[PDB]
RNA sequence: AUGAUGUCAUACUUAUCCUGUCCCUUUUUUUUCCA
């Protein structure tokens, strides 16, 4: 098939790329010139063991630091159960005390260094959370007036195992699918069909000839619970047999059989070994997600399952996504689990409603007061509106005093710190109800025991991009059916539950969409266009798709692609094409990042595209702090713009040496700092590949703004004295609040996002010469229209 | 004591702890938790500076021992009205002296 | 006399913190005696089997670390210590319980920054501090 | 004082000799060597880098090529006997250990450019 | 420091609490203030670079307070000094007190 | 053990006596509800420092 | 740090001004300074050391 | 004898304005000799 034609260039692609690899470093060989007496012996012998003597301390503490840490690593999962005898046993007082003599013999030297720093000394002229009990011993200090089990644990699992949804309907399941390779397996969540089902298929040996069992999901912490759990189940240790490997972090061995992985992960692993030879089975869950990977993947595996019969096709989901599945999978059979644990009262309001936030509040206001214990889930769209939620409600918890009960108002988003996401988590304290308030964040993978109520307002914040602009909107959008169902399933999971719709029965079974638009559609996709397209392919057109992009859509990708210069001129792979498919993210940036090759701008360049990574939660800016927080924000702003802002702040937080605590003091969310770290780290594992030279603008940002504009000069505006618009399309935008330049207001502009919120908007902008415009692209952009 | 057991046992101290005593002892238990106990952590050496204020303004306080947000609110002289009213006569006996049944308001609940 | 006390600061100083020095080292000899009676008293039915255990993990532990310090230079900082300081992650993993809280009918109840004696002014109407009726 | 008023090199040089002191008595103290740090024999090599596919003949081939060898040990992962990746290699002459060195740092064998650095063992 | 500059201009607008028909010179102080709680970076900017050079200073106006039995002084300084000044004042108390400068027998202390 | 018997101290009767008096002298340019809260507001800061002191 | 001990002392150091009199700090404190409470309880704090001794 | 150049404040024009403006949902990309 395609595949085969798809395969033949795949093999072909790792034979010229170790090729390659082998070529460039018999390159580099060449280029670095291999230019390799009593006293003058008798000196450098003791230079010698100078520095084997030091090199020697450093590696001596070091490998006392290995075995350090083995002594205990060793006794976690060893000594406190079983019966063990003479010889370890006084080992382990030996590692115990002797591990506890180093920390010691160290912390003497220590105490010496900051003892001996204590002291006073006269001025020399030459030319975590606490402010909160900080403040609770100044008012007790001002108010003080003085003058065998583990078998019974395997016991509990099975004893649980075997009241699934999916137990009773184990064996015949699993002939059915020894029958069909292609077999559909619908069924809803809590049935276990991630968990139990590549238990079955590894005890039923699919695994025997050395074969792997995949598991996709398109979250990574989703992959991990998954893994988590069912390496419980089988009795082993997460890793070696039962395994995750997801983005910078491989959790596998070669005992590995149980691999679970992302839907990018999978496409990856065709970026490995385009048969998956060493896989039985794949198992792809929750595939409704509607991800570019999952639709991707779809195509791919259909092709190997062609292909290759001996192969396993399960794929298995949610809801009534059965239909179009088996259809483009050439209607394979769909084995039904019934399973939904508990009962939901869905009621509808008796009409349309005008005001639906606050009918949001005086909703749970009723709820909380009138009825049994039982925790709450309420939706909205997200951030402002939730924290205006939280303001109402614990207003009127103000107003209404103790006449009411301890309301746990908890918002949860996506940016929010992450204490914050976790401060949910706790056991309710016992008397008081807790209501989260909400995002579709809380649809899927996060798991909130106790919910018993549930209400939807019955929308969501949509992205919707139309290419005839390149504008993608977020912006509100009535919730699907299957959105609605779905939030109300969220309940129930232990008990009966209620689901409030702020909407009748009237408007939800007549005016409700099924689904979401697969993501292809709605979405950009320059880096994953371009991806397939040096994945073996040329017909971009007749491409097996579930759900076609608009040829619209393809054309604005192949139109970025040529003038980003990835295309020739025909729409086939240049090396600088090439190059930024195999680099992780999408080309601008990859574009950007070719350019600091020729800026001597790496290490900065570098460090910008991480914080474009993950920008969109960079900085904490609560209510209850703006103007301290505005400030801690205020203090790195830099001349140039906000790719250089983000340039410095990292490199004052890796200055700090990664301290928490910095961007605690200065208002930056860690975890997008450490995130972009690491994906800047990986980057530089890339660098090698993509044969970037480590070199630093040595100060001069205008290399750096100059590459900046060698990536993004397709996303700039000018001005005009109608407002700031458009270089190209001259559409009206404006520039956002927070902006480093928001109010310098420049005159040629450089932006990385284009949205249209309330108004049409651009973020992470800087400021340009039009002059770099003709230095970079005059085949695109000319002078006349400068 | 009820603080070691709240972390103890690791109950959250609930409003039933301190309804009690919650306009009692000096500075005031109802300073704890005010709104804004997080910049007056940084407060210090605020009843030296209200003394020597003296030099800088061209007026005397009578407060100047004292401060509401840090030494809470020290008096609460809100029956001394209710009883003032008492004692004069009550609402009735007071307006028989005014020209209230004049204005021929109908009742004098809502006068402002 | 700047000088003067300058110079005495700084001898003192020094004097106290050789004579400190001396005796930490003294306390370092008296725990090299701990760490020799240490292993002394030490070296002298699951555990023979729990022993290869114990060489079998510690040793493919070895292998992994010197592996992945010749993939990456530290892909042991780069793996196994990084496994573990991220939330969500560890409440996948399953991990537990990784000072004071109280009642939130409890905050906020008054705000503001600024003693209610108006700084001196006296004029103003503020005797009882709630509306008659 | 005068054990820091002297330069700043011997100053750190003095600090350096204590940075030894207490990472060996620490060393001791975590319980590894019986006697403390008694002087290498300058007669060994440590050749890191190595290939699980060289072993004591080949490694003692080529270098028997400076100095007449006393072993070549390439330590074993026991219970699998896989070679190590490094290696001791024992000679009779400090010369026969400098020749060795002088030529052998850095080069590549068997497509490896190990590493030749002398012996930091007291084992 | 956005802490302590608050808590500055707190302290300075505690003068004008009544809002009287003030003079151009207060008229003039109290919009340093505000325009110094609106932007508090171009503030902390101007102070620390007083700080840093300026050694040469306005000139201060005295009056008395008379208490009819006896007088007081009372100095009136230059609104961008005052600000300033306030700032180093609770700069140096917040520090003094956490480094524990002063003794427990120097009394008019915070805590009673 | 021991007994502490306050009283309020000379001068400080004296000061209150001559915050009195600026009221009343500082008053032909107040209206009655001035002149009364301003008296308000200095007896309460006299009985509210001393407190037993004045009995 | 002797950039604010100089900026106090030669903030104490200022023409003094009433109607139509002027003349200049030069021995005392001005007290109408906002740190002169600092300045105040400092210098109390070494004549606390005069009276009683350091041992005491 | 009137040049453009201007970071010049002042003066001046249009019965020219005082009513035409504001904060993102979800989440994913494989990696390489250590020394």
């Amino acid at each position: 098939d395609e595949w085969e034609r798809t395969e033949r260039e795949r093999l072909q692609d790792l034979e010229e790329r170790d090729a390659f690899a082998e070529r460039v470093r018999q390159r580099d060989k060449d280029r670095t010139r291999n230019v390799l007496a009593e006293e003058d012996r008798k000196a450098m012998v003791p230079e010698l063991r100078k520095k084997s003597r030091r090199e020697y301390l450093a590696k001596r503490e070091r490998e006392k630091l290995e075995d350090l840490e083995a002594e205990l690593a060793d006794e976690e999962f060893l000594f406190g159960d079983v019966e063990l005898s003479r010889h370890e046993r006084q080992e382990l007082k030996y590692k115990r005390r002797v591990r506890d003599l180093a920390r010691e013999y160290r912390a003497a030297g220590e105490q010496e260094k900051l003892e001996a720093t204590n002291r006073y000394h006269m001025p020399k002229e030459t030319r975590p959370g606490e402010e909160q009990r900080r403040w609770e011993e100044a008012r007790l200090g001002a108010a003080s007036l003085k003058f065998s089990t583990q078998a019974q644990q395997k016991e509990s699992i099975q004893a649980v195992r075997r009241s699934l949804p999916v137990f009773p309907f184990r064996e015949e399941l699993l002939a059915a699918i020894a029958n069909h390779q292609v077999l559909i397996i619908e069924g809803e969540t809590g049935s276990g069909k991630t968990t139990q089902i590549p238990q079955y298929l590894f005890e039923e040996g699919y695994t025997n000839k050395g074969m792997k069992i995949a598991c996709t999901q398109p979250r990574r912490v989703a992959a991990m619970s998954v893994a988590a759990r069912v390496a419980r189940e089988m009795g082993v240790k997460l890793g070696n047999e039962v395994g995750y490997s997801i983005r910078f972090e491989d959790c596998t061995s070669e005992r590995t059989v149980l691999r679970y992985m992302t839907d990018g992960m999978l496409l990856r692993e065709f970026l490995s070994e385009p048969d998956l030879a060493s896989y039985s089975v794949v198992m792809v869950d929750e595939a409704h997600e509607r991800t570019l990977h999952t639709d991707i993947l779809f195509g791919l595996i259909k092709d190997v399952a062609r292909f290759r019969p001996e192969l396993k096709v399960l794929v298995a989901s949610a809801t009534m996504d059965t239909a179009r599945f088996s259809t483009f999978f050439d209607d394979a059979p769909v084995f039904r689990i019934p399973g939904r644990r508990f009962p939901v009262d869905i009621f509808y309001t008796k009409a349309p409603e005008a005001d639906y936030l606050e009918a949001c509040v005086v909703s749970v206001l009723q709820i909380h007061v009138t009825q049994p214990p039982g925790d709450i889930l309420v939706f909205l769209t997200g951030q402002e509106e939730i924290e205006a939620a939280c303001e109402m409600l614990q207003d009127r918890c103000r107003r209404l005093g103790s006449k009411i009960r301890e309301l746990l108002v908890l918002p949860i988003y996506a940016n929010l710190p992450s204490d914050m996401q976790a401060r949910i988590f706790q056991p309710t304290p016992p008397g008081a109800r807790k209501v989260v308030v909400a995002t579709n964040i809380a649809e899927t993978s996060l798991t909130i025991e106790g919910i018993i109520y549930v209400l939807d307002p019955g929308f969501c914040k949509q992205k919707s991009y139309n290419p005839r602009t390149g504008m993608e909107s977020l912006t509100v959008t009535p919730c699907s059916k299957a959105s609605a169902n779905q939030r109300a399933g969220r309940a129930g999971r232990v008990a009966a539950g209620k689901c409030f719709r702020l909407y009748t029965a009237w408007a939800y079974q007549h005016e409700l969409e099924e689904t979401t638009v697969p993501e292809i559609q709605r979405t950009s996709l320059g880096n994953v266009v371009l991806l397939l397209k040096s994945l073996g392919i040329h017909d971009l057109m007749h491409f097996d798709f579930l759900d076609p992009p608009p040829y619209e859509t393809l054309l604005l990708a192949l139109e970025q692609l040529y003038a980003l210069g990835a295309l020739n001129h025909l729409g086939e792979l240049t090396t600088s094409g090439r190059k930024m498919a195999e680099l992780p993210v999408d080309p601008m940036l990859s574009k950007m990042i070719l350019a600091s090759e020729k800026y001597s701008c790496s290490e900065e360049i570098l460090t910008v595209a991480a914080m474009l990574s993950v920008n969109n939660s960079i900085f904490y800016r609560p209510k209850d702090k703006v103007v301290h927080a505005d400030n801690a924000r205020v203090n790195f702003f830099l001349p140039g713009g906000d790719h250089l802002v983000l340039l410095n702040v990292y490199t004052q937080w890796a200055e700090s040496g990664y301290s928490s605590q910095w961007c605690y003091e200065n208002f930056v969310q860690f975890r997008s700092m450490r995130r972009a770290r690491d994906v800047r780290e990986q980057l530089e594992g890339l660098l090698e590949r993509v044969e970037v030279g480590l070199s630093s603008c040595q100060g001069d940002y205008i290399r750096v703004r100059k590459a900046i504009t060698a990536g993004y000069f397709y996303h700039t505006a000018r001005l005009t004295r109608s407002g700031y618009r458009t270089v190209k399309q001259q559409q009206t935008v404006f520039i956002h609040p927070n902006s480093s330049l928001f109010e310098q207001q420049p005159r040629w502009l450089l932006y990385h996002e284009l949205v249209l919120t309330t108004k049409e908007f651009m973020r992470q902008v800087l400021e340009i010469e039009s002059s770099w415009l003709l230095e970079v692209a005059p085949h695109y952009y000319k002078a006349k229209e400068l | 004591l009820k603080r070691q057991e709240a972390i103890a046992q690791n109950r959250r101290l609930t409003l039933e702890d301190l309804e009690d005593s919650w306009d009692r002892g000096i500075p005031r238990i109802n300073t704890l938790f005010q709104k804004d106990r997080h910049t007056l952590a940084y407060d210090k050496g605020w009843r030296v500076r209200t003394d020597f204020k003296q030099y800088q303004v061209l007026k005397q306080n009578p407060f100047w021992w004292t401060h509401q947000r840090h030494d809470g609110k020290l008096w609460n002289l809100n029956n001394y009205r209710t009883d003032m009213i008492q004692a004069l006569g009550g609402v009735e006996g007071i307006l028989e002296h005014t020209l209230f049944k004049g204005t021929y308001f109908p009742t004098w609940e809502g006068l402002f | 006399a700047d000088r003067k006390a300058r110079e005495a600061v700084e001898m003192r100083a020094q004097v106290e913190r050789k004579m400190a020095q001396k005796e930490k080292e003294k306390h370092e000899e008296k725990l090299r005696e701990m760490a020799q009676k240490a292993r002394e008293r030490r070296a002298g039915d699951g555990e023979a089997r729990e022993r290869d255990e114990i060489r079998h993990d510690r040793r493919k532990e070895r292998q992994h670390d010197r592996n992945l310090s010749r993939a990456a230079p530290d892909k042991r900082s780069k793996l196994q210590r990084n496994e573990n300081r991220d939330i969500s992650e560890v409440i996948a993993l399953g991990v537990p319980n990784p000072e004071v809280q109280y009642d939130q009918r409890l905050f906020n109840q008054s705000k503001g920054m600024d003693s209610g004696f108006a700084g001196g002014e006296d004029e103003i109407y503020n005797v009882y501090d709630q509306a008659w009726r | 004082d005068d054990f820091k008023g002297r330069s700043a090199e011997e100053v750190e040089e003095i600090k350096a000799e204590k940075e030894a002191k207490t990472q060996a008595i620490l060393l001791e103290m975590v319980g590894d060597l019986p006697d403390a740090d008694i002087k290498p024999p300058e007669n060994v090599l440590f050749v890191c880098k190595l290939n699980p596919v060289t072993t004591d003949e080949d490694l003692e081939i080529i270098f028997s090529r400076f100095g007449p060898i006393r072993s070549c040990e390439v330590i074993r992962d026991w219970k699998t006997g896989e070679s190590l990746c490094y290696a001791f290699i024992e000679f009779e002459k400090e010369e026969d250990c400098e020749k060795a060195f002088f030529k052998m740092d850095n080069v590549l064998i068997d497509d490896r450019r190990i590493h030749v650095d002398f012996s930091q063992s007291v084992a | 420091d956005t802490k302590l500059l608050i808590l500055a201009l707190e302290r300075l607008k505690e003068a004008y609490s009544v809002k009287s028909r003030l003079n151009q010179s207060q008229r003039e102080e109290l919009g340093l203030i505000e325009q110094a709680y609106d932007n508090p970076h171009e503030a902390l900017s101007r102070i620390k670079r007083h700080l840093l050079t300026q050694r040469a200073f306005k000139e201060v106006g005295i009056e008395f307070m008379d208490l009819y039995s006896h007088l007081v002084p009372v100095y009136d300084v230059e609104p961008l000094e005052k600000i300033t000044d306030a700032y180093l004042d609770q700069y140096l108390w917040y520090e003094a007190d956490k480094r524990r400068l002063f003794p427990p027998w120097i009394k008019p202390a915070d805590t009673e | 053990t021991a007994q502490c018997f306050l009283r309020v101290d000379d001068e400080s009767m004296q000061r209150f006596h001559n915050r009195v008096r600026q009221i009343l002298m500082a008053s032909g340019s107040t209206t009655f509800t001035k002149i009364v809260n301003k008296w308000n507001t200095a007896l309460i800061g006299l009985m509210t420092y001393f407190r037993e002191a004045v009995v | 740090d002797h950039n604010i001990a100089d900026y106090m002392t030669a903030k104490n150091n200022v023409v003094i001004n009433y109607k139509d009199m002027n003349h200049t700090n030069s021995y005392g404190i001005i007290r109408g300074l906002q740190f002169a409470s600092f300045i105040v309880q400092y210098y109390g704090l070494v004549m606390d050391l005069l009276v009683l001794g350091l041992h005491r």
